[PDB]
C-alpha cells in the first residue's frame, strides 16, 4: 500500500484517490479520462474540461462587421 | 544492448562461460537459447524501426510539401501554413528537422455596419464588384470585405443586373455618376 | 455529398504477467530472464493509446471559442435544423448525428480498455461550434475574430469563388434555398436505409474486435506442452520438468502477444492517416472554401459541415 483516504473520489476512469473534486471547469491539465482533468492550484484538484470560452455572434440579416486594422504574426 | 545480457533460458548470458564448462554436444543446446532469444530482440528492434523510419518519411514528405508551397509561393489552404492569411514563410534548418517562421496577415479591432444586398437606382439593382454595402447609419459606402476602407458608390464600383423587385433586401439610395458632373 | 472518415480506434493496454502467466509464481519468475520484452509491449501499447487522444484533438478542437447560434433561426430561406443540435434530446446531438450513433469496460486475462478523453458529449459540442461559427461568421473566424454576415449574402461570397456572379444567388436565393434545404432531406434516408452506409467506421471496430478474440482464443492453445492450463502442469509435474513445459507456453504466448502489437503498430498509423486527411478537410473545407478538384466533394465546392460519429 504505497502511501485509503478522505479525498476519496469516483472517476469513469477509475476512482481518484488524493485529489478533491471542484464544480468549476478549467482548461486540461493533465487528462485523466472521461472528460476529467486535474491540476494543481494551492492541493491536487480534480474537475470537468472546460472546451472553451463562451461566445455568441451577434448575427442579424441586415448586419455585418468588417475590420478596421490588422495584425502580422509570425 | 541491455539485452544481451538475458539467459533466454540458457544457463548464463556470456559464450564465454558457456563453452568453458560444457561438453560440445550439450554446449549446443544452450547457445540455440541465446541464438534464438537475441535473433528476436534483433527482429522486434528492426521490425520497429521500420515502423519508425515511415512516420518520418510522412513528416520529411509534409515538410518538402511545406516548403514548395509556403516558401517558394503563397498558399492559399486554410490553415496549412500558420493560424491567419498567408504572407510569406521562412525555413530555418534544425539538427533533424526544419523550423517555418509563418507570416501570416491576422484582421483585428472589427466594428460592426448595416448592409443590402444590392441598392435600387434608376429602378435597377446594383450589385458591388469588389466589396460590400455598408452604412455608417446615415450614409451608404462600397468598402472592400477585409479591411474597412469606405468609398462612395458609382459606377466604377458597381455592376447592374436586373430590377429592384427580384431581390430580398435591396435598398433605396443613389449611384452616382462620374462623368455627368463634368459634363460640358 | 457525404464523406465518412474514421479518426481514432479503441485504447486497449494488454498486461504481459497477467496474460502469459496468470497468477502463477513459478511462470513469472520464468519470465524475468527473458528480458524487456514486455517493457517495450506496455510502451508500445501506450503509445497507441495516447495517439487516439491527439487524433480527436487535432480534428475537433480547432476552435478557440464556443460560439452559439442565435435563438431566432431565420438564415434567408436556408433551414439548418437536420445539422443544428436537438435542444428537446437530452444528449444534445442532432437528427442526423443520431442516425449516425445508432447505426455504429470488458473484463479479461489482462485486457483493459481506457476511456477518451473526450467524451462524446463533448465531441458533439465542439461540431456544434465550428458549425454554428461557420453559420454566422463564414470562414472568418478561422483566421482571426469572428465577423458577422448575414447567410444569404456569405453565401453569395461562395458563388463569387467558384466563378458565377452575385446575380445568380440574389436572384435565385428561395430556389436555391430549396434545393438546399431538400439535399439535407435526403441525406438522413440514406443513411437511414442502405444498410452499408457508414461502412467505413464499421470495418474499424470488427477489424479490432477480431484482434482481441484471436489474442484470447490462443490461450488454450498447447504450442508444444502437454498443456494449455498452467495449474496442471504444476500439478502433476516434478518441478524441474514442468520448469521445460511451462517455457512452451512461454515462448508461445510471448509470440502471439508480439504479432498482436505489430499488427495494432501498422494498424494504427492508417488511422493517423485518417485522422489526418480528416483535420486538413475540416481546416480547408469546414473553416473555408477549397479550390482543390474532388477534395471536398464531387462539384464547385460551397461549403461543408461536420457531424460527430462514434470514431
Ligand atoms: C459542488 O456541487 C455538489 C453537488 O452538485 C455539492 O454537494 C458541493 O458542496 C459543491 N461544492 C464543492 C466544493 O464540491
Ligand atoms: C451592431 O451595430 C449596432 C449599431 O450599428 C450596435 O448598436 C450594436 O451594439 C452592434 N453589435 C455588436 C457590436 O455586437
Ligand atoms: C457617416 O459618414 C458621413 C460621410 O462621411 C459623415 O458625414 C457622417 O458624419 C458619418 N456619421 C454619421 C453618424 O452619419
Ligand atoms: C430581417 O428580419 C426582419 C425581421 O426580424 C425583417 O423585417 C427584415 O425584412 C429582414 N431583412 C431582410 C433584408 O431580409
Ligand atoms: C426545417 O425542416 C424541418 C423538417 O425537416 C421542419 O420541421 C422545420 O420547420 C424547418 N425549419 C423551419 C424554420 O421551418
Amino acid at each position: 500500500a504505497d502511501q485509503t483516504g478522505s479525498n476519496v473520489f469516483q472517476t469513469r476512469a477509475g476512482c481518484l484517490i488524493g485529489a478533491e473534486h471542484v464544480n468549476n471547469s478549467y482548461e486540461c491539465d493533465i487528462p485523466i479520462g472521461a472528460g476529467i482533468c486535474a491540476s494543481y492550484q494551492t492541493s491536487i484538484i480534480a474537475y470537468t474540461m472546460s472546451l472553451g470560452a463562451e461566445n455568441s455572434v451577434a448575427y442579424s440579416n441586415n448586419s455585418i462587421a468588417i475590420p478596421t486594422n490588422f495584425t502580422i504574426s509570425v | 544492448v541491455k539485452q544481451l545480457s538475458s539467459n533466454f533460458g540458457a544457463i548464463s548470458s556470456v559464450l564465454n562461460d558457456i563453452l568453458s564448462r560444457l561438453d560440445p554436444p550439450e554446449a549446443e543446446v544452450q547457445i540455440d537459447r541465446l541464438i534464438t532469444g537475441r535473433l528476436q530482440s534483433l527482429q522486434t528492434y528492426v521490425t520497429q524501426q521500420l515502423i519508425r523510419a515511415a512516420e518520418i518519411r510522412a513528416s520529411a514528405n509534409l515538410a518538402a510539401t511545406k516548403m514548395s508551397e509556403c516558401v517558394l509561393g503563397q498558399s492559399k489552404r486554410v490553415d496549412f501554413c500558420g493560424k491567419g492569411y498567408h504572407l510569406m514563410s521562412f525555413p530555418q534548418s534544425a539538427p533533424h528537422g526544419v523550423v517555418f517562421l509563418h507570416v501570416t496577415y491576422v484582421p483585428a479591432q472589427e466594428k460592426n455596419f448595416t448592409t443590402a444586398p444590392a441598392i435600387c437606382h434608376d429602378g435597377k439593382a446594383h450589385f458591388p464588384r469588389e466589396g460590400v454595402f455598408v452604412s455608417n447609419g446615415t450614409h451608404w459606402f462600397v468598402t472592400q470585405r477585409n479591411f474597412y476602407e469606405p468609398q462612395i458608390i458609382t459606377t466604377d464600383n458597381t455592376f447592374v443586373s436586373g430590377n429592384c423587385d427580384v431581390v430580398i433586401g435591396i435598398v433605396n439610395n443613389t449611384v452616382y455618376d462620374p462623368l455627368q458632373p463634368e459634363l460640358d | 455529398t457525404t464523406e465518412i472518415l474514421p479518426v481514432s480506434m479503441t485504447k486497449t493496454s494488454v498486461d504481459c504477467t497477467m496474460y502469459i502467466c496468470g497468477d502463477s509464481t513459478e511462470c513469472s519468475n520464468l519470465l524475468l530472464q527473458y528480458g524487456s520484452f514486455c517493457t517495450q509491449l506496455n510502451r508500445a501499447l501506450t503509445g497507441i493509446a495516447v495517439e487516439q487522444d491527439k487524433n480527436t484533438q487535432e480534428v475537433f478542437a480547432q476552435v478557440k471559442q464556443i460560439y452559439k447560434t442565435p435563438p431566432i433561426k431565420d438564415f434567408g430561406g436556408f433551414n439548418f435544423s437536420q445539422i443544428l443540435p436537438d435542444p428537446s434530446k437530452p444528449s444534445k446531438r442532432s437528427p442526423i448525428e443520431d442516425l449516425l450513433f445508432n447505426k455504429v469496460a470488458q473484463k479479461f486475462n489482462g485486457l483493459t480498455v481506457l476511456p477518451p478523453l473526450l467524451t462524446d458529449e463533448m465531441i458533439a459540442q465542439y461540431t456544434s461550434a465550428l458549425l454554428a461559427g461557420t453559420i454566422t461568421s463564414g470562414w472568418t473566424f478561422g483566421a482571426g475574430p469572428a465577423l458577422q454576415i448575414p447567410f444569404p449574402m456569405q453565401m453569395a461570397y461562395r458563388f463569387n469563388g467558384i466563378g458565377v456572379t452575385q446575380n445568380v444567388l440574389y436572384e435565385n436565393q428561395k430556389l436555391i434555398a430549396n434545393q438546399f434545404n431538400s439535399a439535407i432531406g435526403k441525406i438522413q434516408d440514406s443513411l437511414s436505409s442502405t444498410p452499408s452506409a457508414l461502412g467505413k467506421l464499421q470495418d474499424v471496430v470488427n477489424q479490432n474486435a477480431q484482434a482481441l478474440n484471436t489474442l484470447v482464443k490462443q490461450l488454450s492453445s498447447n504450442f508444444g506442452a502437454i498443456s494449455s492450463v498452467l495449474n496442471d502442469i504444476l500439478s502433476r509435474l516434478d518441478p524441474p520438468e514442468a520448469e521445460v513445459q511451462i517455457d512452451r507456453l512461454i515462448t508461445g504466448r510471448l509470440q502471439s502477444l508480439q504479432t498482436y502489437v505489430t499488427q495494432q503498430l501498422i494498424r494504427a498509423a492508417e488511422i493517423r492517416a485518417s485522422a489526418n486527411l480528416a483535420a486538413t478537410k475540416m481546416s480547408e473545407c469546414v473553416l473555408g472554401q477549397s479550390k482543390r478538384v474532388d477534395f471536398c466533394g464531387k462539384g464547385y465546392h460551397l461549403m461543408s459541415f461536420p457531424q460527430s460519429a462514434p470514431h
